[PDB]
């Protein structure tokens, strides 16, 4: 399964809004009018079809699991702060959450060029 | 890599 954080564990969850949050359709119509099941923040309850939040399938299973927080209400999961600046915080590629570049071990400066992935899903060493 | 920035572009805000 997907590992959560004890700060994760015990938090509320906010009631779902059972619509999507990009196209207002329902779990009934994504923007095809097809049926897709909808991903849910767990801070404001805001949600979106995992095809307009634009993840893969992959990526869907795994934050379907997680206590998943929306692009808006995203925070550190390092200083649990938001910070002034966007193109500061990187959503992780395996579980979408999000690190400041300066909360990573060590920190980043620059971005990385193709997938980026943070220190919880990264795989014990032997 | 993507962060909160791109995310909202890639999306639509
Ligand atoms: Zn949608
Ligand atoms: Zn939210
Ligand atoms: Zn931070
Ligand atoms: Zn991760």
């Amino acid at each position: 399964h997907m590992l959560e954080l004890p700060h994760e564990k015990d938090k509320p969850v906010a009631e779902p809004i059972p619509i999507c949050s990009f196209c207002l359709g329902t779990k009934e119509q994504n923007r095809e009018k097809k049926p897709e099941e909808l991903i849910s923040c767990a801070d404001c309850g805001n949600s979106g079809h995992p095809s307009c939040l634009k993840f893969s399938p992959e990526l869907t299973v795994r934050v379907k699991a997680l206590r998943w927080q929306c692009i808006e209400c995203k925070t550190c999961s390092s200083c649990r702060d938001q910070g002034k600046n966007a193109d500061n915080m990187l959503f992780c590629d395996s579980c979408d959450r999000g690190f400041h570049m300066e909360c990573c071990d060590p920190p980043l400066t620059r971005m990385p060029k193709g997938m980026w992935i943070c220190q919880i899903c990264r795989p014990r060493k032997k | 890599a993507r962060t909160k920035q791109t995310a909202r572009k890639s999306t639509g805000g």
